[PDB]
RNA sequence: CUUACCAACCCGAUGCAAACUGCGAAUACCGGAGAAUGUUAUCACGGGAGACACACGGCGGGUGCUAACGUCCGUCGUGAAGAGGGAAACAACCCAGACCGCCAGCUAAGGUCCCAAAGUCAUGGUUAAGUGGGAAACGAUGUGGGAAGGCCCAGACAGCGUCGAGUCGGCCUGCGCGGAAGAUGUAACG
RNA sequence: UAACGGAGGAGCACGAAGGUUGGCUAAUCCUGGUCGGACAUCAGGAGGUUAGUGCAAUGGCAUAAGCCAGCUUGACUGCGAG
RNA sequence: AGGUACUCCGGGGAUAACAGGCUGAUACCGCCCAAGAGUUCAUAUCGACGGCGGUGUUUGGCACCUCGAUGUCGGCUCAUC
RNA sequence: UGCCUGGCGGCCGUAGCGCGGUGGUCCCACCUGACCCCAUGCCGAACUCAGAAGUGAAACGCCGUAGCGCCGAUGGUAGUGUGGGGUCUCCCCAUGCGAGAGUAGGGAACUGCCAGGCA
């Protein structure tokens, strides 16, 4: 039931990622299977509320990116060192 | 072949020695001085090193 | 009071004298070292203090070889 | 008062304290007291906060200290001039960077852990925040 | 037999190190090649020296109290030996290198209400403290913004079953408030 | 690359502890074994240099630079590209 | 190898003693948390273990001003903030 | 040409351990003797010599198998050269370089020369 809307990233690296997080988004990566990895951006507030539910880390999620639906599992999460924020998430294709 | 125009926009007083040497290699002598150089990767690298104090007219 | 320290020895100016690709004459010292951090390869000798020196004229070449992944210095005839 | 039982060397360079912390997750209990600021924690401070924590939960549950004061600090005595060698070791500190989990608690309700950690934070020279275990 | 017990080893989990390293940059340095630019800026030899009390500022550090307009190194800048403009005044900060003349023009840092040259400029917000124009832990229905949550016409919250529309307290965040006592005279925006 | 900065050493030893040829491989523990014990010598196993290096520390060392033996005086004289 | 308070010359504020300055470890004065004392009761009054500041008043650190001279402790007189 | 084996190399853990299986015509190994060449600070254990009855048990080779070692992205993070900024013990912005660890995953080596056996 967990659905996440995302956009493909058009810029990567340190500067682009810090600009994302200064605009209330954050980067993430989808990998696994045989498809190439896909680098995406998520809205920080929406995902930070969802991941507070323990089932976020156990269920199969759906990431809607450019209309297409992708089934994934949360694999890794980088949290801010001391703020209640998210820096990055790894999603493995399910 | 193709050339570009480069103008010095800030002073060279107190810059790093490498930066002064780069302004010398471009032929720039004073604030507002404009030179015309061939457009090569070596020239572009010199502009990149002192890009904070020069401006390019393509 | 006073200190029980305050001693040191003179610096020995060890290290690499000729880097990879440099053209050298026979006899040229390539590296000064304590023990064989670098080992002698082709056309290179190892002195009594483990100095590596060129035995022929040519270009310095560093490489990792052998079962222990050891670093060797050789001279490529030019 | 924590302090290494023995050390290779008696005295240590002042050094600096840049960067973010390693060890930013509640790893042993369910609740933690996390550093938000940067600084030094003396062994006396670590112990004053431990005592306040422990008395608040009536010695129930379990408490972990995630930091250890392994850096010796020297001082020159009063009325002594500059020079004549490094001063004498006077106390021990732990270097704290933002994000460092300092204490952890388990076996008590969250409301009581919050109150116990509040009394402890009042003994510490660095700003802190209450954290809970996360599943990932 | 039992442990208030202590427990090494090993296994799993968590940190720390100038004198730890199964990893490992950026830069810097050595060498080669190529263009453009630079009054040979490079090297050698010879004639003449001065100098061997340095200072502050940035960055990386030892020492000291991550005290000193302190002290000791590394490296860059300026002063020294450098005027002009800015920082009220202020070698060492910011801008910038004065061959001479001009009652011409454009800019830099920094500025444009009056002292005092130039916007009492335009548009959208915030502050009510003269905050701006001195300071901490910590304290607080100050006020702006944001994302959630609880309860609620099946009548909430406050007041006293009544009453009829919102209410409650967390989180994050902008600006402000208290914390804040000194000596000739306002005297901590020149 | 400095400080009355932080830590340790030297003012020798060796005609073999030098040369060379041939050979060899450590610590520690476990088990069994006369006196014999925590620890002697023996046997097997685990281990893999955690040993060793004439003397500090660092860099080295298995092709050992570590251990053993035979023969020896190159611990030679004059020179020396670089 | 020593002494010089019987002393002397050339120099230095390149370098100490006084006072100023910078600093504020120390000192002094505030504050925060609240273990407890206070019959009960943390906060009438004290406030342990620890935390944060202010002053420039102590003991000090430094060696920037003065060594071609800026006279000392105390008393007296007169003060001023 | 294919299979198997021996020797000398390249390469230096994707190549090493462990576990399980498997091979003797040849080759290899153990093996059989030793007055001898030679050997044991004792011992034909080892070295050495003379051999070929036995066995693939050990060792070795080959095959299998992720319990390990090992290799390992993408993305993010740390650091950092230059220029600029702040609330300046520490950071932020523009630009360039960009780890380590960890994750997905990979993975039971590959190969040259000569020689012998077999088909
Ligand atoms: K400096
Ligand atoms: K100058
Ligand atoms: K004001
Ligand atoms: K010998
Ligand atoms: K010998
Ligand atoms: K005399
Ligand atoms: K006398
Ligand atoms: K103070
Ligand atoms: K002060
Ligand atoms: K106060
Ligand atoms: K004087
Ligand atoms: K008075
Ligand atoms: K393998
Ligand atoms: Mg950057
Ligand atoms: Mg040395
Ligand atoms: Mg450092
Ligand atoms: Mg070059
Ligand atoms: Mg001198
Ligand atoms: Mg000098
Ligand atoms: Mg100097
Ligand atoms: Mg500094
Ligand atoms: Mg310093
Ligand atoms: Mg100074
Ligand atoms: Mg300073
Ligand atoms: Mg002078
Ligand atoms: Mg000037
Ligand atoms: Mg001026
Ligand atoms: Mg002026
Ligand atoms: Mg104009
Ligand atoms: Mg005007
Ligand atoms: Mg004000
Ligand atoms: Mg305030
Ligand atoms: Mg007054
Ligand atoms: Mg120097
Ligand atoms: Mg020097
Ligand atoms: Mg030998
Ligand atoms: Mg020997
Ligand atoms: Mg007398
Ligand atoms: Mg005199
Ligand atoms: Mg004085
Ligand atoms: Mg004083
Ligand atoms: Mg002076
Ligand atoms: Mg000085
Ligand atoms: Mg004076
Ligand atoms: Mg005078
Ligand atoms: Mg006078
Ligand atoms: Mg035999
Ligand atoms: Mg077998
Ligand atoms: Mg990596
Ligand atoms: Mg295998």
């Amino acid at each position: 039931m967990f659905t996440i809307n995302a956009e493909v990233r058009k810029e990567q690296g340190k500067g682009a990622s810090r600009r994302l997080r200064a605009a209330n988004k954050f980067p993430a990566i989808i990998y696994g299977g045989k498809e190439a990895p896909l680098a995406i951006e998520l809205d920080h507030d929406k995902v930070m509320n969802m991941q507070a539910k323990a089932e976020f880390y156990s269920e199969v999620l759906t990431i809607v990116v450019d209309g297409k639906e992708i089934k994934v599992k949360a694999q890794d999460v980088q949290r801010h060192p001391y703020k209640p924020k998210l820096q990055h998430i790894d999603f493995v294709r399910a | 072949a193709k050339t570009i125009k480069i103008t010095q926009t800030r002073s060279a007083i107190g810059r790093l020695p490498k930066h002064k040497a780069t302004l010398l290699g471009l032929g720039l002598r004073r604030i507002g001085h404009t030179v015309e150089r061939e457009d090569t990767p070596a020239i572009r690298g010199m502009i990149n090193a002192v890009s904070f104090m020069v401006k390019v007219e393509e | 009071g006073s200190t029980r320290n305050g001693r040191d020895s003179e610096a020995k100016r060890l290290g690499v004298k000729r880097f990879g690709g440099e053209s050298v004459l026979a006899g040229s010292i390539i590296v000064r070292q304590r023990g064989t951090k670098f080992h002698a390869g082709a056309n290179v000798g190892c002195g009594r203090d483990h100095t590596l020196f060129a035995k022929a004229d040519g270009k310095v070449k560093f490489e990792v070889k052998g079962p222990k992944n050891r670093k060797f210095i050789s001279i490529e005839a030019e | 008062m924590l302090q290494p039982k023995r050390t290779k060397f008696r005295k240590m360079h002042k050094g600096r304290n840049r960067g973010l912390a390693q060890g930013t997750d509640v790893s042993f209990g369910s609740f933690g007291l996390k550093a938000v600021g940067r600084g030094r924690l003396t062994a006396r401070q670590i112990e004053a906060a431990r005592r306040a924590m422990t008395r608040a939960v009536k010695r129930q549950g379990k408490i972990w200290i995630r930091v250890f004061p392994d850096k010796p600090i020297t001082e020159k005595p009063l009325a002594v001039r500059m020079g004549k060698g490094k001063g004498n070791v006077e106390y021990w500190v732990a270097l704290i960077q933002p994000g460092k989990v300092l204490y952890e608690m388990d076996g008590v309700p969250e409301e009581l852990a919050r109150e116990a950690f509040k009394l402890a934070a009042a003994k510490l020279p660095i700003k802190t925040t209450f954290v809970t275990k996360t599943v990932m």
